[PDB]
């Protein structure tokens, strides 16, 4: 991954209604996830829950 | 810094200072409480020390930096740098010899 | 088992059951100080409780002391009693954001009457808004956290000194008095054999002088004094005899150039020396008094001031001890011991705390206003007088103001981590207003005094200039009603230990036997050896049969303050070193994701839980709603409660205080328990840095002296990140020209530098920023002419505007960057309370997030400082032979010169507590591991333990564990016997040719970050008075050059590198431009003009009248006007 | 930060990256050193991924 | 002293002042602050206290005033520009509220705070940076990193 957005916020150091964690921590969870890639374009990916 | 290869001190005379002066003080005040500007013949007057603001006179005749070492007639001020309030000096007549 | 915080990670610990008591509650010291001061119920039922009687508080002392009012003439009288507050004006939370004081309004019950009439009128009277300390100890003012440090203060009352002539070699005895308030008076022995009397530091005149003011008779002097001759010679040289000769010639002596009267001197000597108007000690002083001369024991305290009784006593005292008497009684008394008094004896130094400040500062405001109600009394006619027309509350509410404003007692509260907090708080300083100053301190009033054992920690203090003046308080230490510092004890009868524990002055503990507590004890309650270590008066030490120990201490870290108690194998350490290493926990930094160590002492969870930086449940119940912002708890009874946690706040030195959750929804929890761990915690415990891998050996000259090699992997995994928080203000004030205004339009920008400002002009949340970038636009209106008040007021009525604009608004200073996270802006006309003359205020935060890098200090916990050299990168660092490589490189020479040997032993036990161990049991537990509880006979990898101080692990137990230790995944023991293992050098691939130590460490990072110290400047702004460039590094100015660097210069013959530095490049208003210009063109340089200074040096001398010019080589004369 | 330059949108949130897949490498030599021409290395070379 | 005024070449007139000169007003600032509270140099204090007497006794000069009280004036005016030229030099010295002792001309070269010193041996020079320091054992002996 190199860059995310997130609904309803506009920089990392804040929360988000709702969520346990606030977005640093998203962050840092988020940087160990293991992706694999053959294109040599920046693809988008998205995630959703309720 | 250039040949003063020496430099002398001395005694000055009421002459030499009434040379080195460029007009006298004689008004006690020292600037105008709410104009918020020094008055003429004050210890800031602009006739004796100078512009306060670079390449202007109080009447505002010659704003422009075209001119240079020419002073104004309505109200006899030198148009140069502001800088030259650092170098002038006024002086006092006194009336008994201290 | 040993833990009392419910609900805390279980921490296996080396110890020898001790629990006679807990901990104390580490702020005490600061809150019930003011809990008396107010008087709160706690208070008095405490009070009640401990055994004292009559409950009065510091506000209803000063009161009654004050009452009551009355004139000269009698005729009227006033009086107040009685004082009550109220609930809280707001919560602390909107007062740090609203910028108010918490405060609580102060009321009081006020009478006066008129005796001539007989009549009396009460009603009650406000007087101002009295400040409130929190929870946690702190005061706040405007919406800054404040501090109260308490303060060493020499004691009121006697005290006996010794010399010894030069010549006739005897040992004479001086006398002194010092009062709380008054005339100083004080008695003198000289080589004649002479006692003599002197006030207010005036001449000598015998103390026969004095006997006889007091009206006594030849032959009563006799009598008391018929056991020693040298008085009785001193008497024989009186001038005469007579009360009334005495008087006169005191009044004479005392006030040269006044009438004397029979009637008179007697008036003036009672008023200035038994009289509680002029002259007054405190309760202090007369406990003191009365324990030395041991009269009326039993007598409670109801005068302040001398008595007759006093001077006879401390007469006999001097006598007997200047003829070498043992034991005095004074008639009627009991017996006493008779010896000098040390200056600086534990048992002399008072500790005023913030309660005794807070009242002096309100008894020094209510004495202005009995002042102003004194003279305002007589002018006003009797019968159209009312109390409300004779109180001014000025004079009170100026000087609680000013006190905390002001006072060098009321400090920033330093919040880099809750450890500095929590130690600021408890701190005790010698200096201060009242004490002595800076350069007053001597080499006597610094080192340790043996008496400080247990009272305050001798190793812990500022390795600065303010060495010693400076200290804290211990761990178990609490604070007397009257200012002395007590320790606990407990009761040895006959060889038998009870487990009451009684609490003990200095002189009851100088009084008395005592021993240490790590002395072997059987377990049914007896010694073993006959002969035992104790400790007795003047620092002795001694071995003593166990039939007549007094007392035995508590715990050994009974002489540790709180963050000294935190340091693993502390004993193992220099003196030197410790406090190095006690001194850098109070400068560590929070990191994003902290860590708890792997080796603590057990004190670091007190610690954090009364730091009050972690929220703890109140009352127990079971979790309802849980969010990243508050938590919902439900009590049993049903009632409900919700936490609000701060996210993203500015601390005061730039770090942030983060909050989050540790439970979960349906998670039993009981009362005490903690629930949201601050900031510098790990579920519930005092975490400051992390566990990194290292290593001990010279590596290619990247951690020569003091240096320290990381791994890039630090900088991956973000394992040492911290958060910085800059705030940046603003304010709209009105000129006399018009009034500057908050708006979008600068004069004459281009509109890509107006981009990232919204309509009001202020900058959008989120947009990342860097130097030179408009934060908030401003204009100011530019002085063509004065505006006068009739057009001013002709567009004020239609609220017109004028297009008379310069810029000035506010842009990022020079290095500073980040994101914008939070706008905060106040109006006058939005009814917010602000500063006389502004309108508009903005304060904008800029958080960045900092990493590691070169130029960064980092430090273990044993004092062993240093710098980051080198980052290799992953692969380069050497790695075991699993193939893990090392998070960093330490340096081996280091060690044996400051004997830190302690990090050593903490190394290898930290890799026994990261992969676990497991004592084999067969044949019985060996020999080492017979003291060893059995609760740390198998552990589970990275299972963390505990080491307290002066106790725990052993070196045999560690030799046992490190050859004990479990394999990896891979069936291998990476690491020997002798704790050493044998790395791969990584850089070529050739293993190293011997084993090296490698271990696990707790390592911090200080607060001295590379990024707020470099700069660099090469033309900027020049100030505009002296024509140099500014200072500092956010006006973006340039580096001092000193006169030694003109001497270094100097020595090299070098001369013009010295003129250009001190010519073209300083203040050479001309030559500046052109040397720039030359360089930017091509140019070779041009010759230096000629200094600013010098011609402002011309001109001072001219202005004097002494015609000063310069001559040229031959003679002609110059002029250097232009 | 070598993202951040890009200038776009005020929601996007540069984040950190770690292309490396490979976890832990090692190796170990068996050495045949008998005196004679009969001396080698066998070399051992130990990989985990992600 | 007598052969070094004939030597040198002096008239001795030097010793008695019928002009004082006037330092520039660059030198004795008059700032304005924020709080609406004009920071005020002594010097300007110094000068207003002479002017007004010499005022006075050009006012008084002209009306035909008796000998006692010009020769007071006279006296009045002497010691207001001996204050000038050197504060604390005689008597009780002339002091602002608070009992802050003047700063004279003279003040403005004696002491360690005076041009003499103060401002003569030490400046602040540009094309100038700062940063920590660091080991690097890579580099020959003349050379440095940045
Ligand atoms: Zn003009």
């Amino acid at each position: 991954v190199t860059s995310i957005r997130i609904d309803g916020v506009l920089h990392e150091f804040t929360t988000v209604p709702g969520v346990k964690e606030d977005v640093t921590e998203i962050i840092l969870n988020l940087k160990s996830l293991v992706v694999s890639s053959e294109e040599d374009e920046p693809v988008t990916m998205y995630l959703r829950k309720q | 810094v250039n040949f003063f290869d020496e430099l002398r001190i001395g005694l000055a005379t009421a002459e030499d200072i009434r040379q080195w002066s460029y007009g006298e003080v004689k008004k006690p005040e020292t600037i105008n409480y709410r104009t918020l500007k020094p008055e003429k013949d004050g210890l800031f007057c602009e006739k004796i020390f100078g512009p306060t603001r670079d390449w202007e006179c109080y009447c505002g005749k010659y704003k422009r930096v075209r001119f240079k070492g020419i002073i104004c007639e309505r109200c006899g001020v030198e148009v140069t740098r502001a800088k030259v309030r650092r170098e002038r000096m006024g002086h006092i007549e006194l009336a008994a010899p201290v | 088992s040993n833990n009392s915080v419910p609900g805390a990670p279980n921490r296996v610990s080396f110890a020898k059951l001790r629990e006679p008591l807990e901990v104390p509650g580490l702020l005490d010291v600061q809150t019930d100080s003011f809990e008396w001061l107010i008087g709160s119920p706690r208070w008095r039922e405490s009070a009640a409780e401990r055994g004292d009687v009559n409950p009065v508080g510091g506000l209803e002392e000063v009161l009654y002391e004050l009452s009551p009012i009355e004139d000269f003439s009698g005729s009227m009288s006033l009086s107040f009693s009685d004082p009550r507050f109220d609930d809280v004006k707001a919560p602390v939370d909107e007062c740090k954001d609203k910028d108010m004081t918490y405060a609580a309004p102060l009321f009081v019950t006020a009478e006066f009457i008129n005796n001539n009439t007989g009549e009396i009128k009460s009603q009650t009277v406000f007087m101002g808004d009295f400040p409130m300390m929190t929870e946690k100890g702190t005061f706040i003012i405007n919406g800054t956290e404040r501090v109260v440090v308490s303060q060493l203060v020499r004691s009121p009352g006697v005290y006996f000194d010794e010399t010894i002539d030069k010549s006739t070699d005897k040992t004479l005895h001086s006398v002194k008095v010092i009062p709380s308030r008054g005339a100083w008076l004080e008695f003198d022995v000289d080589k004649r054999d002479t006692v003599g009397v002197r006030i207010d530091r005036k001449r000598r005149q015998p103390v026969t002088v004095l006997l006889k003011a007091l009206g006594w008779t030849s032959e009563q002097i006799v009598e008391r004094f018929g056991f020693s001759e040298i008085m009785r010679s001193t008497l024989e040289k009186d001038n005469t005899v007579g009360t009334d000769e005495a008087l006169l010639d005191i009044y004479r002596k005392l006030r040269p150039g006044e009438p004397p009267t029979k009637e008179s001197a007697q008036t003036l000597l009672e008023n200035l020396f038994f009289k509680e108007k002029r002259y007054d000690l405190a309760r202090v002083g007369r406990y003191k008094v009365n324990k030395k001369l041991g009269l009326h024991v039993g007598e409670p305290i109801t005068s302040s001031t001398l008595t007759e009784e006093d001077v006879v006593a401390t007469i006999e005292y001097l006598v007997r001890l200047h003829e070498g008497q043992t034991t005095m009684t004074v008639p009627g008394g009991v017996e006493v011991p008779v010896e000098t008094d040390d200056i600086d004896h534990f048992g002399n130094r008072r500790l005023r705390t913030v309660g005794e400040l807070i009242q002096n500062q309100i008894r020094v405001g209510m004495s202005r206003m009995e002042r102003v109600v004194r003279e305002r009394m007589t002018t006003q006619d009797v019968e159209a007088i009312t109390p409300q027309t004779l109180i001014n509350i000025r004079p009170v509410v100026a000087a609680i103001k000013e006190f905390f404003g002001t006072s060098q007692l009321s400090q920033f509260m330093d919040q880099n981590n809750p450890l500095s907090g929590l130690t600021h708080k408890r701190r005790l300083s010698a200096l201060g207003p009242g004490g002595l100053s800076r350069e007053r301190a001597g080499l006597e009033v610094r080192d340790v005094h043996p008496s400080h054992y247990g009272r305050m920690c001798p190793i812990e203090t500022p390795e600065g200039p303010n060495i010693g003046l400076i200290g804290s308080l211990s761990v178990y230490a609490r604070v007397n009603p009257f200012g002395f510092i007590e320790t606990p004890y407990r009761k040895v009868v006959d060889g038998v230990v009870s487990d009451e524990i009684v609490y003990l002055t200095a002189d009851e503990e100088d009084r008395h036997v005592v021993a240490q507590a790590n002395s072997p004890i059987d377990a049914d309650g007896r010694f073993v050896e006959p002969r035992v270590l104790v400790r007795r008066k003047a620092g002795e030490v001694e071995y003593v049969p166990s039939s007549e120990v007094d007392y035995m201490d508590v715990s050994p870290r009974q002489m540790v303050s709180v963050a000294t108690a935190m340091i693993p194998f502390l004993e193992h350490d220099d003196a030197n070193r410790a406090l190095m290493g006690a001194n850098m926990q109070r400068q560590a930094v929070p990191l994003v994701r902290s860590e708890a160590p792997l080796v603590g002492t057990g004190m670091e969870l007190r610690a954090a839980i009364d730091a009050g930086d972690v929220v703890v449940a109140e009352e127990s119940g079971v979790i309802e709603e849980v969010s990243a912002d508050y938590i919902t708890v439900m009590h049993d009874n049903g009632t409900r409660r919700t936490y609000r946690m701060r996210k993203f706040a500015r601390s005061n030195h730039g770090t942030c205080a983060n909050q989050c959750p540790i439970v979960d929804a349906g998670d039993r929890v009981e009362a005490g328990q903690v629930i949201a761990d601050g900031p510098c915690t790990d579920d519930g415990e005092m975490a400051l840095g992390k566990n990194l891998l290292v290593a001990i050996m010279p590596w290619e000259g990247h951690n020569y002296e003091d240096a320290i090699i990381l791994s890039n992997r630090l900088v991956e995994e973000d394992v040492l990140t911290s958060i910085h928080i800059e705030e940046h203000e603003i304010d709209a004030r009105d000129t006399k020209l018009g009034a500057e205004e908050i708006t979008r339009d600068i004069p004459n920008i281009s509109d890509e530098v107006l981009a990232d400002l919204d309509e009001r002009g202020i900058v959008r949340i989120g947009a990342e920023v860097r130097d030179g970038d408009i934060l908030v636009g401003k204009v100011t209106p530019k002085g063509e002419t004065e505006l006068t008040p009739e057009e001013r007021l002709l567009r004020a009525i239609f609220g017109e505007k004028a297009r008379e604009v310069r810029d000035t608004s506010l842009k990022v200073p020079h290095g500073e960057s980040g994101k914008v996270i939070g706008i905060r802006v106040f109006s006058r006309e939005d009814e917010d309370e602000l500063p006389a003359g502004v309108n508009e205020l903005v304060r904008v935060y800029v958080a960045q997030k900092r990493k590691i890098s070169d130029g960064d200090k980092l430090a273990g916990r044993h004092g062993n400082k240093g710098v980051i050299g080198k980052i290799l990168p992953v692969e380069d660092m050497p790695f075991l032979a699993d193939g893990t490589p090392v998070d960093i490189i330490l340096n081996t020479h280091g060690v044996p010169r400051r004997m830190n040997i302690g990090q050593i032993l903490e190394t290898h036990l930290g890799w026994c507590a990261h992969s676990g161990w497991k004592v084999d049991a067969a044949k019985g537990v060996p020999d080492w591991a017979a003291r060893l509880p059995d609760e740390l006979l198998e552990a589970q990898p990275n299972a963390i333990v505990s080491t307290p101080v002066f106790d725990g692990a052993q070196e045999a137990e560690l030799q046992g564990l490190l050859s004990c230790t479990l394999p990896n995944r891979d069936g291998d023991v990476l690491v020997d016997a002798d704790g050493k293992a044998m790395l791969f050098d990584g850089r070529s691939g050739e293993p190293f040719p011997y084993p090296v130590t490698v271990g696990y460490m707790y390592i911090m990072k200080l607060h001295h970050l590379v990024d707020d110290k470099i700069h660099a400047r090469s033309t900027g702004p020049y100030s505009m008075i002296t024509q140099q460039p500014l200072g500092g590094k956010a006006q973006f100015g340039g580096q001092r050059f000193g006169e030694m660097e003109c001497w270094a210069m100097q020595a090299y013959g070098a001369a013009y590198t010295l003129q250009e530095l001190l010519t073209i490049k300083s203040d050479d208003t001309v030559g500046r431009v052109k040397v720039y210009e030359a360089i930017v063109k091509g140019e070779n340089i041009p010759e230096p003009g000629i200094p600013e200074s010098f011609k402002v040096l011309l001109k001072e001398l001219q202005s004097l009248c002494l015609n000063v010019e310069v001559l040229s080589s031959d003679g002609a004369a110059i002029e250097l006007r232009e | 930060v070598q993202n951040r330059a890009s200038g776009a949108e005020i929601g996007r949130i540069p984040v950190d990256s770690i292309y490396s897949p490979v976890l832990k490498v090692t190796y170990k030599v068996d050495a045949t050193r008998v005196e004679q021409r009969t001396d080698f290395d066998k070399l051992i070379l130990d990989v985990e991924t992600k | 002293v007598v052969a070094a005024f004939q030597q040198s070449g002096n008239s001795p007139m030097g010793m008695v002042l019928d002009a004082v000169p006037v330092i520039p007003p660059e030198l004795r600032p008059m700032v304005q602050l924020d709080g609406g509270r004009f920071a005020t140099s002594d010097l300007n204090d110094l000068y207003r206290r002479v002017i007004n007497r010499n005022n006075r006794l050009k006012r008084l000069i002209d009306l035909g005033a008796p000998e006692i009280i010009v020769n007071n004036e006279k006296r009045m005016l002497q010691e207001s520009v001996d204050a000038l030229f050197d504060n604390g030099r005689r008597g009780r010295p002339v002091t602002g509220p608070g009992n802050r002792p003047l700063k004279s001309l003279s003040d403005l070269l004696k002491g360690k705070q005076g041009r003499f010193r103060q401002n003569l041996l030490g400046k602040r020079v540009d094309y100038s940076g700062r940063s920590v320091i660091v080991v690097g054992p890579q580099l020959k002996l003349h050379q440095c990193g940045l």
